[PDB]
This record gives C-alpha cells, structure tokens and sequence, in this order.
C-alpha cells in the first residue's frame, strides 16, 4: 500500500503505526490507550508483549526520524523528565489550529484519556484530574528531544 | 471512557455525512452511547414499505466489543425474535473493530433480503423458510403491513 494503513481502533490513518507480532497495525497511542484496559490485539485477540510500549515494533522507523524533522518550521512539545517530548503529528495539527485561531484552550484525546491544552498558560493536563500537568511549548524542530509521543529517538 | 466516545463521535459524523442506503441513525439527545436507528424495508424484500425501529447501545470499551442492537418493531423473520434480538455473527464472535454501525445496519438490511435459516433463532419460522418460501413471504408481508406500516 502506497497509503498509510488505517487504524481499526480510532478509524483514522495510523499515526506512528506499530506492528504487533500477529502483524496487525495500529497507532502507537491507540495501542497505549488500550493497554490501560489490558487489551490484546483488537483485531485477532492474540497477545501484546509485556514490554511492547517500551520497545514497540514500528511499521516505518525511518518515518519517525522524518517526523522528528518533518514539519519544516515549527513543532509542539510536552514536558518530560529532563527533556522535551514532541507531540504526535495529529495532536500537533490540533494545537497549531487552536493556537493560530487564538483559542484559549482545546481538548485532545491522548492514549485513552482527554487532555486540556491550556494555551494561555502553556500547560496540558488530564481533564478528569488537573494534577497530572505537563508544560508545553511551540518551538522549532531542530532542538534536542526525548523522542516523539513516547517513542525514543 | 474517552477512546469509545471519540470512536463513536467519528462513526456518527461519517454515518450522518454518507448514510447507508435504507437507513437512518442518530444519538438519543446528547448521549452518544445510545442511538436510535430506522430501516425502511428494502425494495423487493418481503419487508418492503415497512418502517423498522432499532436501538443501539455502545459498550464502554468500544470498539473492542460490539454494540448491542435490537429491533423494537415486530418482524416475522428466522433470525429476529419477539424480544427484538438479532441473530447475526458480526454482533457476536465475528465482531471486529474494523466494522462500524453503518456496516452492521447494511448487514441487517442484507438479512432482511436473505434470511439465514441455518442460524434459527425462531425455529418455526426457519422451517417454513426452508419448506415453503411462498408461505414465508406471505407471512412476512402480512406482518410488515400489520406491525410496521
Ligand atoms: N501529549 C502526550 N503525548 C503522548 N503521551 C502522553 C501525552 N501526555 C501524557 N501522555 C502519556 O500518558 C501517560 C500519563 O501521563 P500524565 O500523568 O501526564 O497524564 C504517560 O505515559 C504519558 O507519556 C509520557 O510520559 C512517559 C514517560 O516519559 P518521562 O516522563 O519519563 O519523560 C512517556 O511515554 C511520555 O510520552
Ligand atoms: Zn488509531
Ligand atoms: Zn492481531
């Protein structure tokens, strides 16, 4: 397929598609979100390795490297331990849209939970519990970073 | 249950934009986990001209489990009983998250056109389907007129 495969969980084009041992493909963050519920492969019920979120098999690792240098001028980042993580490309488009329109905030689905992005104070937090807080920023692509959306680089 | 909610919202938007033939669906008020649906009996089916009302309820871990879909309108059919339960493999073990309510609705329309007597939820009706098809069609049309028009 010349096109990026569709994810059977969210019904969108896969973002950071990962391949399970059974060879089904899903967004990394949809797999992560389904892990909170203890799910197996959504399509065939076969096991997802215990360490999959820490060492996922990427459908195209080269495309991750390209994402971490890909959107040209600017990117969005969220706070990690001793460094910044880059937002996934789909959430980044939502943030950019909201920011560019002057919205004070917007909501994002990230790995099975709704987050508020507070664009006035540049912080994100889980909508249900405001204590889970991470600083965000909108900076150039060429900075040091931990990875993209939890995927190491 | 935000994964389910967003998946359901996406299906709704896609359905209301390009609705399946013979079908209508939408949420009950502001509650995305409960929908109502309507099927107009397919042309050339024995159910033609019938209006059938259905209920859809989504599980909190959707799309990992299928929606619960039932007929609220009485119908004469080997795969649909008086409680409105629908005997269809993709609402049981053959559910896949690759499917949508839209696709289930079309499969239900397909079942109306071509019942499956080898999955006999209503045995008496299934036997008539197999032994006397003209009688089956007569009864299905009679019940359509009586209960669904
Ligand atoms: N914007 C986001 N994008 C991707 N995942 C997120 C995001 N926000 C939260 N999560 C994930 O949701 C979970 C709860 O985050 P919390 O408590 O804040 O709501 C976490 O797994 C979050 O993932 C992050 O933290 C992980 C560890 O990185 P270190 O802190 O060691 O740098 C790493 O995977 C990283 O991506
Ligand atoms: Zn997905
Ligand atoms: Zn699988």
């Amino acid at each position: 397929s010349l096109t990026v495969p569709e994810c059977a969980i969210c019904l969108q084009t896969c973002v950071h598609p990962v391949s399970l041992p059974c060879k089904h493909v899903f967004c990394y963050l949809c797999v992560k979100g389904a892990s909170w519920l203890g799910k197996r492969c959504a399509l065939c019920r076969q096991e997802i390795p215990e360490d999959f979120l820490d060492k996922p098999t990427l459908l195209s690792p080269e495309e991750l490297k390209a994402a971490s240098r890909g959107n040209g001028e600017y990117a969005w980042y969220y706070e990690g331990r001793n460094g910044w993580w880059q937002y996934d490309e789909r959430t980044s488009r939502e943030l950019e849209d909201a920011f560019s329109k002057g919205k004070k905030n917007t909501e994002m689905l990230i790995a099975g939970f709704l987050y508020v992005a507070d664009l006035e104070n540049m912080v994100q937090y889980r909508r249900n519990e405001h204590g889970r807080r991470r600083k965000i920023k909108r900076d150039i692509i060429d900075i040091p970073k931990k990875g993209v959306a939890g995927l190491r680089l | 249950h935000a994964m389910a909610l967003k998946r359901i919202q996406k299906e709704l938007s896609d359905l209301q934009r390009d609705p399946p033939a013979h079908c209508s669906a939408g949420p009950v008020g502001d509650d995305l986990f409960h929908w109502q649906a309507t099927i107009m009996g397919p042309p050339d089916s024995a159910y033609q001209g019938g209006v059938f009302f259905l209920t859809v309820h989504f599980p909190t871990d959707y799309p990992f489990k299928p929606p619960k879909i039932a007929f609220t309108t009485k119908i004469y059919h080997p795969n649909i009983n008086s409680n409105g339960s629908i005997c269809l493999d993709i609402l049981r073990s053959q559910w896949s998250p690759a499917l949508t309510v839209s696709k289930v609705l079309l499969s239900i329309c397909s079942l109306l056109c071509d019942p499956n007597p080898d999955d006999p939820l209503v045995p008496d009706i299934a036997q008539i389907y197999k032994s006397d098809k003209e009688k089956y069609n007569r009864h299905a049309r009679e019940w359509t007129q009586k209960y669904a028009m």
